């Protein structure tokens, strides 16, 4: 149990939740819904410490961009976007203010998409960026010192 | 009151050297123009209420310096020009009666910018 | 500045006061033409945070005159409270 990092509770878009918050939730859909997060298709994939969360949705969101279809403008745009921001978050290529960016872009493609992999897109992001905030600060934090 | 203030600091408005009276005296005339207004004017109520209430303290209060932020209207010998001015109101909407409805709604939308 | 003391002399008497204090033209006090070059400030609503222009819409928060009265007991008021006399300067009141 303490070498798992999060875990994504039931599908890729579901939103991925850590042991803060898994730690006595029942897989079904009302505490799923509750838990920010959904059951979907009960698919539970589990990560540790040792893998990098950032990299973990990067694979992720880079699927992500290579399955939208493209027909509306938020999720053939907002998806490639994300894409190459998270790229940079990777590495940690951005400024603090830049988390809140991928907060916003993410609320502008949520629900604005003429289907549901759109904001099917955002509910990873979305769980990634309010769970693990300080990660992401400090990855970014030593992209500046490591390239100073 | 007091010594008599050489100028008022305004060419061509002199000082009077009795103001508190002349104000009085006017206050009175204007008040005596007002009676022939009919009572349902609103002109006659809104100077009926400030005229005999501005003519209360300088009817009281003798002082004119005093006089001067009992009014917050400047020095009193511009005061009674304004009061003059008023009564020269009095004479003039006498005549001009506005209590009628419009003469005349406005044409149309001649109004409702823009365009 | 060029000019030798007695023209100074004469200079400073005949105006009644000293004036290699301060002259009409300029010196090498001025700041040279070639200053470094500048880092001018970004907007206070630069920031790629929450800086959605639904908030700030001056041309569109702009609204036609409100309707009051139109054709189709009593207190008596003024546009504005009557002015206030100012003081006298405290510096220098009578020039
Ligand atoms: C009337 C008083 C007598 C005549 C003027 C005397 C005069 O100017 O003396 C020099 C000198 C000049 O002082 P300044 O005007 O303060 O000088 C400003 C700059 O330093 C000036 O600095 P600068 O580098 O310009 O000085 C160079 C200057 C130097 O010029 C001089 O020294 C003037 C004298 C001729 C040379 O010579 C020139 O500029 C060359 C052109 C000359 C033009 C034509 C001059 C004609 C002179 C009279 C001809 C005959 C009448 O005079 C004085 O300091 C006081 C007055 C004269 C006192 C001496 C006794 C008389
Ligand atoms: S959200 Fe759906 S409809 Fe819109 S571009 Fe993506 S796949 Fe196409």
């Amino acid at each position: 149990w303490d070498n798992l990092l999060a875990v994504i509770p039931g599908g890729s878009s579901t939103p991925l939740i850590p042991k803060s918050v898994c730690e006595t939730v029942l897989m079904d859909f009302d505490a799923l819904v509750q838990a920010q997060t959904g059951l979907g298709t009960a698919a539970v994939i589990v990560m540790d410490r040792s893998t990098d969360i950032v990299k973990a949705i990067a694979r992720l969101i880079e699927f992500y961009k290579h399955e939208s279809c493209g027909q509306c403008t938020p999720c053939r745009e907002g998806v490639d976007w994300m894409n190459k921001v998270m790229a940079r978050f990777v590495k940690g290529d951005a400024r603090p203010a830049e988390i809140d960016s991928l907060w916003e872009i993410s609320k502008q493609i949520e629900g604005h998409t003429i289907c549901a992999l759109g904001d099917g897109a955002a509910w990873p992001v979305q769980g990634l960026i309010r769970h693990f905030r300080p990660e992401l600060e400090e990855r970014m934090q030593q992209f500046a010192l490591q390239h100073q | 009151a007091g010594l008599l203030k050489k100028t008022t600091g305004l060419v061509g408005l002199a000082v009077c050297e009795t103001p508190h009276e002349r104000l009085k005296i006017l206050y009175t005339k204007i008040l005596d123009v007002l009676g022939q207004i009919p009572k349902n004017a609103a002109y006659r109520k809104y100077t009926e209420q400030i005229t005999n209430e501005k003519l209360g303290m300088v009817k009281a209060e003798p002082d004119v310096k005093k006089l001067e932020e009992q009014l917050q209207g400047g020095q009193i010998e511009e005061v009674i020009l304004q009061a003059e001015n008023e009564l020269s109101l009095a004479r003039k909407m006498l005549r001009w009666k506005p209590w009628e409805p419009l003469v005349e709604e406005p044409p149309a939308n001649q109004w409702k910018w823009p365009i | 500045a060029s000019a030798t003391r007695v023209i100074q002399l004469l200079r400073n008497w005949a105006s009644g006061r000293d004036l290699q204090a301060k002259l009409q033209l300029r010196y090498q006090e001025i700041s040279k033409r070639t200053q470094p070059p500048p880092k001018l400030p970004v907007g206070p609503s630069h920031k790629l945070s929450n800086n959605y222009y639904c908030t700030r819409d001056g041309r569109r928060e702009a609204m036609p005159p409100s309707i009051v009265m139109s054709s189709q007991e009593k207190k008596a008021v003024t546009p504005a409270p009557p002015i206030k006399r100012w003081e006298l300067s405290k510096d220098q009141p009578y020039l």
